[PDB]
C-alpha cells in the first residue's frame, strides 16, 4: 500500500522515447530481465533488443508520456543499481 | 496533514488505478479524482470549467496511455508516477510555506500546474485555468 504523507499558443506534452543504453559489464540476461519485467516483452523480443543495444549501442524499448516514461526511466536505473550493474537507462522526446 | 476529503479522493483513485490493473497512478488519475473532490470542485466551478468535458477528456487519456499490468504478475503492484510524489510533496510544501498545515484539494489542485509537461497541467491551462486562478480563488472566494 501507499502511504500518501511519505512517499497564445498551447501544445500537448510531447511522447518520450525510453532508450538502454550498452556497457561492458552488464550481464546480456540482465537487459533481458529489464526488458521483460519492465516493459512486459516476451523472450523472443526481448533477446532481439538486447542484441540492438549490444550491437547498435543503444535500443528505444517503448515509447510512452513524458510523465510515463521519467518513472520507467527511474524504476531501471534503480533496478539496476539494486543489482549493481550500471545498466544506463534514459529518455528522449519522440 | 492531508484533510479527509482529500484523502478519500487519493485512496479511491489508487483504488480504480488497481482495479483497472494499471501500472501507474498519475497527475491525471489525481485530476480526475479532484473533478469531484468538493474542495477542488468548487474551485473549478469558480473558474466556469466545463467538469464534463474535462472529466471525458482525462478518462480518455488515461485508458489510452496507461500502460497495463500483465494478467500474469503479483510481484509489482500500482505505483504513483514521480511526477504525482511531486505534486502532493508540493502541495504540502505550499500550505507549509504559508505557516499552516491543513492541505485541501483545492492546494494539490495548485501544485499540478508546476508539472508543465503533465497532460493534467495541460488540459487545465486549454480549460482557460490559471495556477493563480486557483490561488485566488482559495483566497478571496468568487
Ligand atoms: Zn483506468
Amino acid at each position: 500500500w501507499l502511504d500518501f504523507d511519505q512517499l497564445d499558443a498551447l501544445k500537448p506534452p510531447s511522447m518520450y522515447k525510453v532508450i538502454l543504453v550498452n556497457d561492458d559489464y552488464t550481464p546480456m540476461e540482465f537487459v533481458i530481465d529489464v526488458l521483460q519485467k519492465f516493459f512486459s516483452y516476451d523472450v523472443e523480443r526481448a533477446t532481439q533488443l538486447m542484441l540492438a543495444v549490444h550491437y547498435q549501442g543503444k535500443a528505444i524499448c517503448g515509447v510512452f508520456t513524458a510523465e510515463v516514461a521519467e518513472t520507467k526511466v527511474a524504476m531501471v536505473n534503480k533496478y539496476a543499481r539494486e543489482n549493481e550493474h550500471p545498466l544506463l537507462c534514459t529518455l528522449e522526446k519522440a | 496533514m492531508l484533510n479527509q476529503e482529500l484523502e478519500l479522493s487519493l485512496n479511491m483513485a489508487f483504488a480504480r488505478a488497481r482495479e483497472h490493473r494499471h501500472e501507474f497512478m498519475t497527475v491525471e488519475h489525481l485530476l480526475l479524482a479532484l473533478l469531484s473532490n468538493p474542495s477542488a470542485r468548487e474551485a473549478l466551478e469558480a473558474c466556469s470549467v466545463d467538469l464534463v468535458a474535462l472529466r471525458q477528456e482525462l478518462e480518455a487519456f488515461i485508458e489510452q496511455t496507461t500502460p497495463v499490468l500483465p494478467a500474469s504478475e503479483e510481484e509489482r503492484d500500482t505505483q504513483p508516477t514521480l511526477s504525482f510524489q511531486r505534486v502532493l510533496q508540493r502541495a504540502v510544501f505550499h500550505v507549509q510555506s504559508s505557516g499552516r498545515n491543513e492541505v485541501t484539494g483545492a492546494n494539490v489542485l495548485v501544485a499540478i500546474f508546476s508539472e508543465q509537461e503533465s497532460q493534467a497541467a495541460y488540459l487545465l491551462r486549454k480549460h482557460e485555468v490559471s495556477r493563480l486562478d486557483v490561488v485566488n480563488f482559495i483566497s478571496h472566494g468568487t
